[PDB]
């Protein structure tokens, strides 16, 4: 069974830079897509990046275009993303998964991960 | 590995009629929760596949689901690949949204050689089917890449609008339909015409009144049209784009012959076994499913099939197992894949019910009866638009429907899709 492990946390500064990582067991991580999804309390999904199996192609959000960039570290099953310079209306809870935005999901959500930017 | 279209020789599927429920459908279609409910809906939906590239569409609305408004349009393609336990899935690589969200109608995909073309409708009068007497003309084709790159900003998203249009004695064009096929350079989309009522050469003659007492002459005539007293009447065909010269945007309509003539339906166009095969949704008084494979592209001529088991419900006017004319514009989008040819075997997802539109059932129908069946929900469960292709993986035939069903704990007709596994036995 696929096991999504979120990490990171919240109750940032305004302004400030958090890293999010998200860990997996199970599948070959090898050869696969990663992408980050976040959903505020009254929204819907909304993708936040994306990235290829050998790290060429990366992708983002028009609001997000150039506040962080994923990463992917093939070796040590890892998901990391470097959030710089968050705003009040990133203030929501992150996923990871296998597909850019969709209303896909090959695997139940596991625990999520929640971002506090108030304050 | 990978994944492929129905050629070459596959693993044999049963054949027999059993009632042991072999079937397993998987859900692929895992969403998070929606806690904190509104009044959204998601309508008109769209499943393409082609070659292992996959393609989809929706419609978020907020309030009716029916007369509501727009928010998002999320069109978008991706891959075909093993989620790890032997069990395929559609994997997301490219995702498009317009910006205005009310101006996209009716889109249409189709593969190529490295693009996933998705023809749409757009209209600044609503919806074209309920107010074509006012409708521009006007389509505009999305091109979206199956493998994005590095900057591109040419490759993984082009749009163009289409300027010439070939349409022959009809007045507009428009695709109306899932998906459709290639032919090498050639694409080719399922459409419907809008001709004038009063240009019409009908004999009043050919109606198929051998026994159906109980109606009148012309409701052949009548029923070929939204309205009786419409101002167009509906014709199914297809769209014609030869991309192979890019000197113009052409849009040559192929209409349908006049063999079993219904009232124009989302129709879907899909190769299985190196021929192409064709079907036509039920929105008139023939019930009854409207399958045959075509033999003849350019002159459109399908040979139909006479399957007097497979049918979609309606309304207390013209119900389900209805075969006479009658005035009625009314039904529920159920196709059907062909998996096999030698004993023309074909799978598709179908509601069972007389005059409601719940309990979506899987079913396996040969010609003039059923094979297996199994149910994806409850018998109470509401859906009304599936979408059905099949596939192949590595050694079998595998096949992914798009059921839109009523979860429980959502509250709205959210899109999901399974994937079933046709076994290799009987019982
Ligand atoms: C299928 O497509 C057709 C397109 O052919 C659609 O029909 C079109 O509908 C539009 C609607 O906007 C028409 O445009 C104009 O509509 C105006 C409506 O007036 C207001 O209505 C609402 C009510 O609010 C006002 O109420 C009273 C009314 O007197 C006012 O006193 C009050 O102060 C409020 O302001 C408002 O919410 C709305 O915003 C409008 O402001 C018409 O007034 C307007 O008339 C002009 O054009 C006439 C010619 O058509 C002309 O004779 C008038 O003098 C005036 O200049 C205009 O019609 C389109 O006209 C109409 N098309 C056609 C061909 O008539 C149709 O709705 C659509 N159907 C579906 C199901 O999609
Ligand atoms: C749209 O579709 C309708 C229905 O099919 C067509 O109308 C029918 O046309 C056929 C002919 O193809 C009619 O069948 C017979 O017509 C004969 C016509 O009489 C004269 O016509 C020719 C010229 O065409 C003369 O040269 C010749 O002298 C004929 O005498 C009738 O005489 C026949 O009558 C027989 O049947 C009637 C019952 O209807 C019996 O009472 C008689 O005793 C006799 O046995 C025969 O009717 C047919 O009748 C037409 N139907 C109707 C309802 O009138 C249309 O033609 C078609 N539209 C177009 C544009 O073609
Ligand atoms: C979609 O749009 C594309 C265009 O982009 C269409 O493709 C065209 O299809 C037509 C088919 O008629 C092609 O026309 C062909 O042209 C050939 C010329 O090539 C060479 O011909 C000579 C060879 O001798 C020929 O002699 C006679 C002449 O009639 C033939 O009968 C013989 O069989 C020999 O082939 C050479 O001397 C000459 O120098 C040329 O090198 C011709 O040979 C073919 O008979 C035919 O007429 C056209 O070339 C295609 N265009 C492209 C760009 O490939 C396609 O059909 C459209 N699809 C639709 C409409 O569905
Ligand atoms: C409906 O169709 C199904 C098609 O797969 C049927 O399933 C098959 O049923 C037959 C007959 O019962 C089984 O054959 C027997 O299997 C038993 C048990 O096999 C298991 O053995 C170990 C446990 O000891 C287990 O770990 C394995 O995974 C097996 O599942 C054997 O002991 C017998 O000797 C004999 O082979 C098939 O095994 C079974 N298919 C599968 C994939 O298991 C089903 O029975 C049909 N239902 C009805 C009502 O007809
Ligand atoms: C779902 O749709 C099915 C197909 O449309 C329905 O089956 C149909 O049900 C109707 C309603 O009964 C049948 O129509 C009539 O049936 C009666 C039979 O009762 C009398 O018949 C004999 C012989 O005439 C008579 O002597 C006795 O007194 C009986 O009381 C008759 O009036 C007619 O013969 C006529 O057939 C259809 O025949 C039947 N069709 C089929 C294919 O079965 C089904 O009922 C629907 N279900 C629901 C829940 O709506």
């Amino acid at each position: 069974e696929v096991q999504l492990v979120e990490s990171g946390g919240g109750l940032v500064q305004p302004g400030g830079s958090l890293r999010l990582s998200c860990a997996a067991s199970g599948f070959t991580f090898s050869s696969y897509a990663m992408s980050w999804v976040r959903q505020a309390p009254g929204k819907g999904l909304e993708w936040v990046s994306y990235i290829s199996s050998s790290s060429s192609y990366t992708n983002y959000a028009d609001s997000v275009k150039g506040r962080f960039t994923i990463s992917r570290d093939n070796s040590k099953n890892t998901l990391y993303l470097q959030m710089n310079s968050l705003r009040a209306e990133d203030t929501a809870s992150y996923y990871c998964a296998r597909g850019l935005a969709g209303v896909w999901g090959i695997d139940v959500w596991g625990q999520g991960t929640l971002v506090t930017v108030s304050s | 590995e990978g994944v492929s279209n129905l050629v070459g020789l596959p693993n044999n599927i049963c054949l027999q009629k059993t009632s042991n429920q072999i079937l397993k459908p998987k859900l692929i279609s895992y969403t998070l929760p929606v806690v904190g409910q509104s009044g959204t809906c998601i309508t008109d939906p769209l499943l393409a596949m082609d070659e292992g590239y996959f393609a989809y569409s929706h419609l978020e609305k907020i309030g009716s689901c029916s007369r509501g408004v727009s928010k998002q349009r999320i069109i978008g393609v991706g891959e075909v690949l093993d989620r790890g336990d032997e069990v395929p899935s559609l994997f997301m690589t490219n995702v498009w949204t317009p910006s205005n969200p009310n101006t996209v109608y009716h889109c249409s995909a189709v593969y190529n050689n490295e693009f996933y073309y998705v023809l749409c409708a757009v209209s600044v009068v609503g919806d074209p089917i309920l107010n074509s007497t006012y409708w521009s003309g006007s389509l505009m084709m999305t091109r979206l890449a199956v493998k994005p790159k590095n900057n591109g900003e040419s490759y993984n998203q082009h749009q163009f609008a289409l300027r010439n249009i070939e349409k022959g004695k009809y007045d507009k064009v428009m695709p109306y339909g899932p998906s459709g096929i290639k032919q090498g350079d050639t694409l080719y989309f399922p459409a419907v015409g809008f001709l004038v009522r009063t240009e019409f050469t009908y004999n009043d003659s050919n109606c198929p009144i051998a026994e159906c007492q109980y109606s009148k002459p012309e409701n052949c005539r009548l029923s070929m049209g939204i309205r009786p007293n419409s101002h167009y009447i509906l014709r199914s065909g297809l769209l014609k784009y030869n991309l192979s010269d890019e000197e113009n945007s052409k849009i040559v309509f192929i209409e349908i012959s006049d063999q079993r003539l219904s009232i124009g339906s989302p129709s879907k166009i899909y190769d299985s076994l190196g021929q192409p095969v064709f079907y036509q949704a039920s929105f008139s008084w023939d019930t009854m499913i409207k399958f045959g494979d075509v033999q003849t592209v350019n002159p459109l001529v399908v040979n139909w099939r006479d399957n007097t088991v497979i049918s979609r419900p309606g309304q207390s006017q013209c119900p389900r197992f209805n075969k006479c004319p009658e005035v009625c514009w009314e039904g529920v989008y159920n196709d059907a894949f062909l998996i096999d040819r030698i004993n023309w075997i074909s799978a598709g997802v179908f509601l069972d019910s007389n005059q409601t539109a719940e309990n979506p059932v899987f079913t396996v129908f040969k010609d003039n009866e059923v094979l297996y069946r199994a149910q994806l929900a409850s018998e109470d469960t509401n859906a009304q638009k599936t979408i059905t292709n099949c596939f192949l993986l590595k050694n079998k035939i595998w096949c992914i429907s798009l059921v839109e069903i009523y979860d429980t704990g959502d509250n709205v007709i959210r899109p999901k899709l399974f994937a079933v596994k046709i076994p290799e036995q009987c019982t």
